RNA sequence: UUGUUAGGACCUAAACUCAAUAACGAAAGUAAUUCUAGUCAUUUAUAAUACACGACAGCUAAGACCCAAACUGGGAUUAGAUACCCCACUAUGCUUAGCCAUAAACCUAAAUAAUUAAUUAACAAAACUAUUUGCCAGAGAACUACUAGCCAUAGCUUAAAACUCAAAGGAC
């Protein structure tokens, strides 16, 4: 399902078309801004441990939330039990990984 | 300038002599190690019998006849007869793959004979006779 | 029987290490496959049984050999954790 | 699969062979 | 998926087979780095614009031009 | 066709070896053959003891005879040479040069096989 | 359209195929020196292609030549001739530890 | 062209084929000069004639 | 080089009869088998025989074989420390290679997937 | 038997038209390239070509039904000679009976 | 504005050609005990061992010389549907780069 | 009797390594060497009441016989042991003709031409379209009864019903 976005294969290494990336990135950043404008909750999510501290530092800088640790089964499908009766779930999740 | 595992080549000139004897002359120790009895015969390089022994002749019987210690005793007995006849160096051709295959060579060493080489002549047919049927257990 | 004696399957004893000569002789016969042949020639293996055994051993060799590659392929990534604490 | 259906035929054929023998 | 092969690769392949990689080390952090091989391909192109049609002529002439430039090209068969 | 004879002869003195090679090649001609070349490989020790004509042999002279003959003559030649008393072992094969060293471009790397099992989780 | 788009072509850098030590050479039954390089010094047994390193075609040529040579009074069967014990080693195998 | 050349080569080669007239002389020339088909290869695939 | 697995199994691609009939699917697991225990060999077996040999001649009197009895203790005393020192250090270190448990956990960090993600 | 059997002095089909052009060739060279020093397969390539000339309008074409039938008549008579010596060869007895049936199928389409 | 197609054609990585047995300059960004994590300008870093000679010289930020082998270490195994990747590159550390 | 024999004879039987190979053949099957003979073009699928083949075992006549080995005899085990284990030995495995025509003869997947998205009953070796023939229609009774054909005579192919049950069966 990634072949649409791949510019080609440079000696075994797939190259990603940066023209499609620019178009898609424009839409994604545009959506992320309107969500932030309307005071929605944004959660950054990644499991790469090399970038765990950077992604948690970014969320703190933005003013949003980060979950870079082991994800508990039911965090979103069972939020009321895990967090409390009136817990407000994220309005947008950004998956850096 | 290193030792050669490969034996001397018959019909050539070599510097290897044991007790003033060439390789072709050193007497041969024929060990037939079967799964029941281990026999040993020592012969001169002209194929003349010098010593003979086996677990049976030593006096072992039934399942004891096919142990490691039984062959070791048989080798020591074969050495004594050969040592009396005038044998100090032996070429060990070990036929068979039984329990006293190694023990018989160890007994010969304990008995005062000096092994210079070890050959193997276990019969390996190249396609031959149908073996007996597999035992069910 | 028609060949020359004391050339085949013969090892020479080096400085009285008779055990080493025997251990080398056995390593040769095992490496050359003679040991397994004499082991399996004591009784008769039926043609269907022989084919089933060779299919089994080839599939095992394929699995074991490939399993070693993955083990060696990932041997380098087994190092101290660079990102301890995160 | 099991050999149960073959066992029924195994007994039917064995018993028939002994009946023909008698 | 299209295999990415530019026309310079024909020239670059010959350069690596004849001289290997330039003894100078590649610096992939400099966005405008010019390697020994990339200068060979720039000169080989210039001669080809003049109208030389023989690949053998363009390869030995380019080697001479870089020798005048002072680049150390070793024709390492090893 | 073109056949290469491999004639191991009894170890003898050159006078008798030459007489044996004249008697042998003459038989090939008598069977409708066209001898192309005769080569010697030297006297040597046989790889094992070959028993021919009630004599055990440990040394023999190796010779090659290249020739042409009908397909029907191959059998007659081998029968005659086996009756000669100075021939340890005659072996006729098709001449190797007729077969050609095939052209190769190295071993092709065939990758590990795939799509042997379905992509169903286990 | 675009001059810098990649051009379809066969891989310029494609590596050459490795050849066996007997590629494009004549295996003859009378060349007992070469045949002896692929048997065991002690038992005279033919080595497998995981030891000789030969391809399928040349492995079968050596096999067919050793058997023809052994059967025609050129080569011994139960060992390697002592003359060829000093020849180059082209087989991956070590009897000594 | 190929078949004409192949026929011509065989005609040239037939000059040196053995016949009843030259049998004894050709036998002695062979006996005087033995031939060897032996040669060995290295791990690099290089012939090593001795 | 791993043996060839092309044209071996019975499949709709393969025109001829199958070569291999695996008992189980040929898919690398993400674990390694538990290595079956290995035992040692008798230590000081030669020195015990020497001691016993002297007794037989001297009617099992320790007066004659005093020296041999001290050699038997010497070999046992060395082996006693050797088994103690090697179990404490070598076994604990596991420096040379990974164990089945350590290996499987590494094989699970980069597991083999026979199913699409 | 059949009216025509190639003579032993005839050249093989590769050099059938090449030796005549060559000005002078030795007797030995002619004997090496004759049908006496060739396999039976070569003698059958000459038998077929003779029949194609005597029957087919265009002997250059070997894909016609008439030519295919001629190719199978040589094989059928070849398999029959084989089976006269090898009386218990069941693979060639199958080859003989299958070629006969193939000819009948081709003769039907030709008719 | 330069197009992506132009950027890729003139990119240092496109000029490198095959990465086997090539020489490149890397930078140490992370060190864990005697393991050096080196960025050589590719997608994945490599991990080498601190050389015995001039061990103290190899500190963070030190530019070094390398011989690339693979840009990513990957391999499909028996029964796998995809290549297993360890998210790491392969290179041989040759030594420090002369600042000159 | 046994061991050794670089002693003699025999040429019975079977083909180590190569083979971690995967070729040939319609299937059955086929791998010691050499030589002779030899596989090949019908567009393709589709055939019986015809023709030709068909592992192993078995039958007929004459030979072979190293080894193996139903049966049989002897030894042991057991409560018994018409077995599993030990020893001896025959039919038989081999050759020359003829017969028999059966296998879990199953790679349990007919052959041919595609397709890999619009596509998980389970398991096995992913799904699925078209063409043509064959075959199947709850289980048991039944590789049976009767009929016809066959070198087959305690045989093979062909193949029911009465009667019984409310299940049998496959995968998990
Ligand atoms: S790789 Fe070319 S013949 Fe072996
Ligand atoms: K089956
Ligand atoms: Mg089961
Ligand atoms: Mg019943
Ligand atoms: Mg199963
Ligand atoms: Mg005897
Ligand atoms: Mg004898
Ligand atoms: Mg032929
Ligand atoms: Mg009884
Ligand atoms: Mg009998
Ligand atoms: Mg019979
Ligand atoms: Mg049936
Ligand atoms: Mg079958
Ligand atoms: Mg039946
Ligand atoms: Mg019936
Ligand atoms: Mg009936």
């Amino acid at each position: 399902f990634m072949e649409p976005y791949i510019f080609g294969n440079r000696l075994g290494q797939d190259i990603i078309d940066l023209d499609q990336t620019a178009l898609n990135l424009q839409l994604a950043l545009n959506f992320t801004a309107h969500v932030a404008y309307r005071k929605g909750i944004i959660l950054f999510v990644s499991r790469n441990r090399q970038f765990s501290h950077l992604i948690e530092t970014t969320a703190q800088a933005c003013g949003e939330y980060a979950h870079t640790r082991y994800f508990k089964g039911g965090l979103l499908t069972n939020a009321q039990l895990l967090f409390g009766p009136s817990v407000r779930l994220p309005d947008l999740i950004i998956f850096l990984h | 300038s290193r030792f050669s595992l490969y034996p001397p080549v018959p019909g050539q000139e070599s510097s290897l002599q044991w007790a003033g004897m060439k390789f072709e002359d050193v007497p041969i120790a024929h060990i037939k190690a079967t799964y029941n009895n281990t026999q040993i015969q020592v012969v001169s390089a002209t194929n003349a019998s010098l010593a003979r022994a086996s677990c049976g002749t030593e006096g072992f019987r039934n399942a004891k006849k096919g142990t490691g210690i039984a062959a070791q005793t048989a080798g020591i007995a074969a050495a004594a007869k050969a040592t009396g006849k005038g044998v100090t160096h032996i070429r060990v051709v070990v036929k068979g793959m039984g329990p006293g295959r190694w023990s018989a060579i160890k007994g010969l060493t304990m008995g005062g004979l000096e092994v210079i080489s070890i050959t193997d002549n276990t019969p390996v047919p190249h396609x031959g006779c149908r073996p007996r049927k597999a035992r069910r257990l | 029987a028609k060949h020359l004696k004391f050339i085949a399957r013969t090892v020479m004893v080096q400085e009285g290490n008779v055990e080493g000569a025997y251990r080398t002789l056995n390593r040769i016969l095992t490496t050359d496959g003679l040991t397994e042949v004499i082991s399996r020639r004591r009784y008769y293996e039926k043609p269907c049984r022989r084919r089933q055994r060779e299919s089994y051993e080839t599939c095992r060799r394929i699995y074991n050999m490939e399993m070693a590659r993955k083990i060696n392929f990932l041997m380098r990534k087994n190092r101290a954790d660079p990102w301890l604490g995160c | 699969k099991n050999v149960l259906k073959i066992r029924r035929r195994k007994m039917n054929h064995h018993k028939y062979r002994k009946l023909v023998k008698r | 998926i299209q295999d990415i092969f530019y026309q310079e690769d024909q020239i670059r392949a010959k350069f690596f087979a004849t001289y290997g990689s330039g003894q100078k080390a590649f610096d992939l952090f400099n966005p405008n780095f010019k390697s020994t091989c990339q200068r060979f391909v720039e000169k080989y192109t210039e001669l080809q614009n003049l109208g030389e049609t023989d690949e053998e002529k363009l390869f030995v002439e380019t080697g001479k031009a870089l020798l005048a430039e002072g680049i150390i090209l070793r024709r390492v068969r090893e | 066709p073109r056949y290469e004879l491999a004639l191991i002869l009894k170890a003898m003195r050159r006078p008798e070896t030459a007489a044996a090679l004249k008697r042998t090649i003459e038989s090939l001609m008598d069977r409708g053959a066209i001898v192309r070349n005769l080569e010697s490989l030297g006297e040597r020790a046989l790889p094992y003891r070959i028993s021919s004509h009630s004599q055990q042999h440990s040394r023999g002279g190796y010779f090659l005879v290249d020739f042409y003959a009908p397909t029907s003559a191959v059998e007659n030649i081998l029968e005659h040479l086996a009756r000669d008393i100075d021939v340890v072992r005659p072996n006729i094969v098709k001449h190797p040069l007729t077969q050609e060293v095939k052209e190769c471009d190295g071993i092709v790397p065939v990758p590990l096989e795939e799509k042997l099992y379905s992509t169903k989780r286990r | 359209s675009n001059e810098d788009l990649p051009v379809p072509m066969e891989n310029p850098y494609k590596e050459p195929l490795k050849k066996c030590v007997l590629c494009e050479k004549r295996v003859d039954y009378k060349n007992v020196q070469l045949l002896s390089q692929f048997i065991s010094p002690f038992t005279g047994c033919i080595y497998g292609r995981h030891i000789t390193g030969l391809c399928g075609k040349k492995q079968r040529e050596i096999t067919k030549a050793i058997k023809r040579a052994q059967k025609m009074g050129f080569m011994p069967v139960t060992y390697k001739d002592p003359a060829y014990l000093k020849d180059p080693r082209v087989c991956n195998i070590r009897y000594r530890e | 062209q190929l078949k004409e050349q192949e026929v011509l080569k065989l005609q040239e080669e037939a000059k040196n084929f053995i016949t009843r007239e030259n049998l004894e002389a050709r036998i002695e020339e062979a006996l005087d000069s033995p031939k060897s088909y032996n040669w060995a290869v290295t791990k690099e695939g290089q012939v090593v004639r001795n | 080089a791993t043996p060839s697995l092309r044209g071996r199994l019975a499949r709709f691609a393969n025109p001829g009869k199958p070569i291999l009939k695996p008992n189980k699917p040929l898919i690398l697991a993400n674990r390694v088998g538990n290595r079956r225990r290995e035992k040692g060999e008798a230590t000081c077996i030669t020195e015990m025989s020497m001691m016993m040999a002297c007794w037989k001649q001297n009617e099992f009197r320790d007066e004659a074989c005093r020296k041999e009895i001290q050699d038997f203790f010497d070999c046992s005393s060395r082996a006693q420390e050797a088994r103690k020192m090697r179990s404490i250090q070598e076994s604990l270190g596991q420096s040379e290679s990974l164990s089945p448990h350590k290996m499987t956990k590494l094989l699970q960090r980069f597991p083999n997937k026979s199913h699409l993600i | 038997k059949q009216d025509d059997e190639p003579p032993s002095s005839a050249f093989i089909k590769e050099y059938k038209d090449i030796i005549p052009n060559i000005e002078k060739v030795d007797d030995v060279v002619k004997r090496i390239l004759s049908l006496e020093m060739a396999s039976r397969k070569e003698k059958l390539k000459i038998k077929q070509e003779q029949l194609m000339n005597k029957i087919v309008e265009n002997p250059e074409d070997s894909r016609t039904l008439e030519a295919q039938i001629i190719a199978l008549t040589v094989r059928i008579r070849n398999y029959e000679e084989h089976m006269q010596k090898h009386r218990k060869d069941k693979a060639h007895k199958r080859h003989l009976l299958m070629s006969i049936d193939r000819r009948k199928k081709l003769l039907k389409i030709l008719r | 504005v330069e197009s992506f197609a132009s950027m890729l054609r003139h990119s240092p990585l496109t000029q490198l050609g095959p990465a086997k047995d090539k020489l490149v300059i890397g930078r140490i960004f992370h060190i864990v005990e005697d393991d050096l994590y080196i960025d050589f300008g590719g997608k994945f870093h490599c991990v080498c061992k601190r050389p015995d000679v001039d061990g103290e010289k190899y500190q963070r930020g030190t530019r070094v010389r390398l011989r690339l082998l693979d840009l990513e270490l990957t391999s499909r195994f028996l029964g796998g549907t995809t290549d297993t990747t360890i998210l790491e590159a392969d290179a041989v550390l040759l030594g420090l780069q002369e600042i000159r």
